[PDB]
């Protein structure tokens, strides 16, 4: 019943004009697909969103095609499966929340689309949750289905450690260590929650530059106009 | 309420100057920074102490909240 | 071949620091307290969290230097 | 001698008719100039991290 | 837990040992003084509106100190009959109006 | 020509005072905020849907898929806050400089505040996140504290026995329209102001020294508009989730209450005054009176000087009232535990004591010092 | 809707109860059938 606030991990995309690491997103997606996809929903992303961010259109289409998803109704009046497409949203692991709580010890694995924006701390919290698994100290006797992680609010998380050294292998030939996985997937879950992130900071730069240009120019016009009054000199001259 | 019907003003003379004839920023850092400072000295005593008092109550209250959140030495000590 | 995570290097490097080992001292001192008592309703979470907070602050300072 | 800024006033923006033509054309050029510059600044700030830098890679 | 009138409806079948446990709890000790019997219509089946009486906050069952539930917001602990034990909450959990259609079906409201 | 003459006497050659500080710029900014909320809001409603099945999906559809939908959303969401910052400046200015002596202008003001509070509250429900749902469920249920008909009043408001799809859809209808009632009220706010003229920082009749609104205050209000835009776009582009709560990105769920439950930042002072009193009805009446006491301010005025410019005791107590509000805003944000309960209790009493007891006495003493 | 128009509450409830309709999800995370009720809309003959 005590708080443990995460630290300030210096991300690639931390500063005011600092963009997302699209190769790290690329790997971070693979971490979702390979590891987090089997348990966790990501309802508000489709394979077309990946195009021009971390993958090409053809590459992203191939990944959609890999998985098979429902479509219909057909002419007979029934549903059938077909290979996925750019327009398909990412496959949900279970049909509903009750199937999740059935499958996972009465615990709902939450949707990872907005998880960074949904929790306090964001990537720092998600990273410290993933990498920060440790043993329960003397006194802390947890029950069935539970694991000790200190960064989680209740100290007793219902999630098995999801990532460990070389749980997957990256296509670009990067050393798949536990903290490298955590880094990449958190860099991806940022993008899932805030895809506007790069474009928004560019607008930011352009806004600061343009405000830097205009504010003195407008202030100069204000001063130029008000000058008449600000320099004026009042002389009282009554008669006798 | 219009220009002409506002009020009775007598025996005043207003000397003005065209904005193109005069400067926009006349003695800005020269005369201004002292004037800004003077204005700051005038107000500070009236304005600041409540915000200081807020800061004292703020940090203290957060400090005392963190103290009360944490463990205490009477929790089952000298009591097996 | 077996692989190694910079995390485990940087964590042991950061565990060196005075405040880390001082929290670790109180954690160990708690562990023996809770162990030596007969039956209690008490734990050593606080001191683990003090330790981890002091450690992971330092971890974050130089962990990402190793990662890409 | 005709000066620097007076030479602009005299022929470019004395009339309000040409004033606007100057602004419009100046704004037309400014848009190309500024966007291009601030894009390049943002892209140099964020070198190698955007898609356009790693696009040749997978294409 | 059920979505009933938008509110959580906590129907609770209590184990034979747990039923007369709450009967074994003494009546003048509670902030809002009530015996278990004056809250329940069938000893095994107690039902409650899952809303903390301090401020609207959904409790969690099989949690807290006693056998009933707990409130996350400011730590109000309840017992298996729904009665308030630990503060800062003022009153016992609100029992709805209900009756039993047959041995298997129950109706609330 | 009948319209231009209205716009002349309104904005072109309206005689303004010569010595008006930047504290009078907030009026024009509040209109710019109102127009910004209207224009952004309209474009959000073009894609937003008010059904509990689709409400969340639609807001995320805007951010993700509607071209530049995100920038419109956060301009609405942070502009809402900028509107409120501007309001609290605009109200305080009048408290300081004695502008409440334009009774009708001020009392229309007091209405304008309340309508925006209702607008923004109902607006916050719309996206249908946890804090939006649970904010409504908490704040609305307060009315059940009313003596004899509150429990009915609440169910009528909701359209059922809880916050639900009935409530969300009407809350959208009320949001989309009440801004226009606000703009209508605001034109009457201005209408009484031209009757009475405008105030200046000295609190001394500036008929002797007037200047035409244009070109002076036109270019000044333009300058101020850029500073408001800057402040908005800093929030929108660098810190869009700063003032907002994270829990509202978790879709709403009536079977699971988030632990730290609260309104948005602009109601936290009033939320803290409500929490101060333990009795429910008392908490509601104090919550109400915290806002509505603004209407008693012109009756509580005592000093023979109008403005606080020449009034030390009043200035200190005014700046105390600001700090005390910032204390209450802080306390409202924190949970209801020690020591925040006692700080909130004292802060809440201090709030009403400054307004009702002290600042009038200060003015009365200030008179006696100057032989009044 | 039939109640007070052409039938009583009890009669209308019996007719709802005659037919069986879907409800869920349950705790296992799947759908099941149950006898109809006053609040159930009339059963659609085909799924689409
Ligand atoms: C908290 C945020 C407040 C930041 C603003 C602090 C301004 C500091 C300051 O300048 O105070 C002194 C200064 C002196 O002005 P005069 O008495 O007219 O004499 C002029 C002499 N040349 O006082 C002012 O500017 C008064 C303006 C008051 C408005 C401030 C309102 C802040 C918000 C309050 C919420 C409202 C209540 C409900
Ligand atoms: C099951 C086979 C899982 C895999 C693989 C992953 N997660 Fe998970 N996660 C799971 C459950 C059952 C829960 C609920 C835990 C609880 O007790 O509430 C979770 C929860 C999370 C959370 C939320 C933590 C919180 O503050 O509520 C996050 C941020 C999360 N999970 C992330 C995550 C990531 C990044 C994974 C792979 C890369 C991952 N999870 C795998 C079950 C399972
Ligand atoms: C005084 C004027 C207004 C204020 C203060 C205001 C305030 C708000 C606030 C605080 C939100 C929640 C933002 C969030 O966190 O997501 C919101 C949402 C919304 N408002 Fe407004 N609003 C105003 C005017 C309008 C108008 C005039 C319309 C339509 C014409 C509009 C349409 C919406 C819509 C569709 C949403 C939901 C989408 C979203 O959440 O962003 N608003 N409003
Ligand atoms: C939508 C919100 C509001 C709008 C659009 C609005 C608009 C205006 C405008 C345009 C002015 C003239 C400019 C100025 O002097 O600042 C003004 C002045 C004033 N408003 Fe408001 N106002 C709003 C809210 C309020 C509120 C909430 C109050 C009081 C509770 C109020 C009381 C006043 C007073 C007293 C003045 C006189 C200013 C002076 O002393 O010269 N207004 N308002
Ligand atoms: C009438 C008036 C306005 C004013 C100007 C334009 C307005 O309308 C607008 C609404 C929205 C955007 C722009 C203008 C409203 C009030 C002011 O600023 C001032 C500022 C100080 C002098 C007195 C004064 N009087
Ligand atoms: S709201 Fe349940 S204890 Fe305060």
């Amino acid at each position: 019943d005590l708080e443990l606030h995460p630290p300030s991990y210096p991300w690639s995309h931390r500063g005011l004009l600092s963009s997302l690491d699209h190769t790290s997103i690329r790997r971070g997606f693979q971490v979702y697909k390979q590891v987090c996809s089997s348990c966790h929903s990501m309802d508000y992303v489709a394979y077309r969103h990946l195009v021009g961010v971390c993958y090409t259109e053809d590459e992203a289409k191939a990944l959609a095609e890999e998985v098979e998803v429902q479509d219909g109704p057909n002419e007979d009046g029934e549903m059938f499966m077909r290979p996925g497409k750019l327009s398909d949203y990412f496959p949900k692991p279970y049909p509903n929340p009750e199937a999740a709580r059935a499958a996972n010890n009465g615990a709902l694995p939450p949707d990872l689309s907005y998880i960074v924006r949904a929790r306090h701390g964001g990537e720092d919290y998600v990273f410290s949750l993933l990498t920060g698994y440790c043993e329960p100290p003397t006194g802390v006797s947890l029950r069935e289905g539970l694991y000790f992680n200190p960064y989680f609010p209740g100290q007793a998380i219902g999630m098995a450690p999801p990532i460990y050294n070389e749980v997957l292998e990256f296509d670009d030939g990067t050393p798949a260590t536990m903290s490298q996985v955590a880094k990449d997937v958190c860099t991806f879950l940022r993008w899932a929650a805030e895809p506007e992130h790069d474009h928004r900071k560019r607008m930011g730069l352009k806004m600061l530059l343009m405000m830097g240009l205009l504010l003195p120019l407008v202030y100069a016009m204000k001063r130029h106009k008000w000058s008449v009054l600000k320099s004026r000199k009042l002389a009282y001259r009554p008669p006798k | 309420r219009q220009f002409g019907h506002l009020t009775r003003v007598r025996h005043v003379i207003t000397y003005s100057l065209s904005p193109f004839e005069q400067r926009a920023f006349p003695h800005y850092f020269s005369k201004g920074i002292p004037n800004v400072l003077r204005r700051t000295r005038a107000c500070i005593l009236r304005v600041a102490p409540p915000f200081v008092a807020f800061y004292l109550v703020y940090t203290w209250g957060t400090q005392e909240f963190e103290k009360s959140k944490r463990k205490n030495p009477a929790a089952y000590e000298n009591d097996r | 071949e077996e692989l190694v995570d910079p995390l485990t290097t940087v964590r042991e490097q950061c565990e060196q620091l005075e405040k880390c080992v001082k929290a670790r001292e109180r954690l160990e001192l708690c562990d023996e307290r809770v162990s030596s008592r007969s039956q209690t309703e008490e734990d050593c979470t606080e001191e683990l969290l003090d330790f981890l907070h002091a450690r992971d602050h330092c971890v974050a300072h130089k962990l990402f230097n190793s990662l890409k | 001698a005709p000066t620097l800024t007076a030479r602009l006033y005299s022929l470019l923006f004395r009339r309000t008719s040409t004033f606007a033509l100057t602004i419009v054309v100046g704004a037309l050029f400014f848009e190309r100039a500024f966007d291009q510059g601030a894009d390049a600044i943002y892209e140099h700030i964020n070198e190698g991290k955007l898609w356009k830098h790693i696009k040749h890679k997978y294409e | 837990a059920f979505k009933w009138r938008g509110k959580p409806l906590f129907v609770r079948h209590r184990t034979k040992k747990e039923i007369d446990q709450e009967a074994a709890v003494e009546v003048s000790q509670l902030r809002d003084p009530q015996h278990d019997l004056e809250r329940v219509k069938k000893p095994e089946w107690v039902i409650l509106i899952g809303v903390c009486t301090h401020l609207g906050c959904v409790p969690i069952a099989n949690a807290g100190d006693f056998g009933g539930y707990y409130c996350p917001c400011h730590g109000s602990h309840y017992d298996a009959s729904g009665r308030i034990r630990k503060g800062p909450a003022p009153l016992n959990l609100e029992v709805p109006s209900y009756e039993f259609t047959s041995d298997d079906m129950v109706i609330v409201g | 020509h009948p319209l231009m003459k209205i716009v002349n006497n309104a904005f072109i050659d309206l005689p303004a005072p010569s010595n008006i500080s930047s504290w009078w710029n907030f009026g024009s900014l509040l209109g710019i905020c109102l127009i910004l909320q209207i224009l952004t809001g309209l474009f959000l409603a073009m894609h937003y849907t008010s059904d509990t099945t689709t409400a969340f999906s639609s807001v995320t559809h805007i951010c993700r898929d509607v071209n530049y939908g995100w920038i419109i959303r956060y301009m609405h969401a942070n502009g809402a806050s900028m509107f409120f910052i501007c309001l609290y400046m605009h109200v305080g200015r009048g408290l300081y400089y004695g502008s409440y002596t334009f009774l009708e202008t001020w009392n229309i003001g007091v209405i304008l505040l309340l309508t925006v509070m209702a607008t923004a509250f109902m607006g916050y429900v719309l996206p249908w996140g946890q804090m939006s749902f649970w904010g409504a469920t908490v704040i609305t249920n307060l009315l059940s504290a009313i003596p004899y008909i509150g429990t009915n009043l609440v169910e009528w408001i909701w359209g059922g026995f809880s916050v639900d799809k009935a409530t969300l859809t009407r809350f959208f209808a009320f949001h989309f329209i009440l801004p226009f009632i606000i703009m209508a009220i605001a034109m009457v706010h201005l209408l009484f102001l031209h009757e009475t003229g405008s105030n200046n920082p000295t609190g001394i009749s500036s008929d002797v020294d007037k200047i035409p609104f244009h070109p002076y205050y036109t270019i000044k209000d333009i300058l101020g508009a850029l500073l408001l835009i800057l402040a908005l776009m800093l929030l929108v582009l660098f810190a869009p989730d700063l003032l907002g709560d994270p829990d509202n990105y978790t879709p709403a769920n009536p079977l699971n209450t988030p632990p730290h439950i609260k309104p948005e930042w602009y109601f936290l002072f009033a939320y803290a005054i409500l929490r101060s009193i333990p009795n429910k009805l008392g908490g509601v009446l104090a919550l109400a009176f915290s806002i509505l006491i603004l209407a008693l301010i012109p009756l509580l005025h005592t000093s023979k000087q109008r403005s606080m410019m020449f009034r030390p005791l009043s200035q200190c107590l005014f700046w105390a009232l600001v700090a005390d509000l910032l204390t209450l805003t802080w306390i409202g944000g924190q949970p209801v535990e020690h020591p925040y309960i006692t700080i909130g209790q004292l802060a809440s009493v201090l709030y009403f004591l400054l307004i009702l007891v002290l600042m009038p006495t200060a003015g009365t003493i200030e008179n006696k010092l100057l032989k009044w």
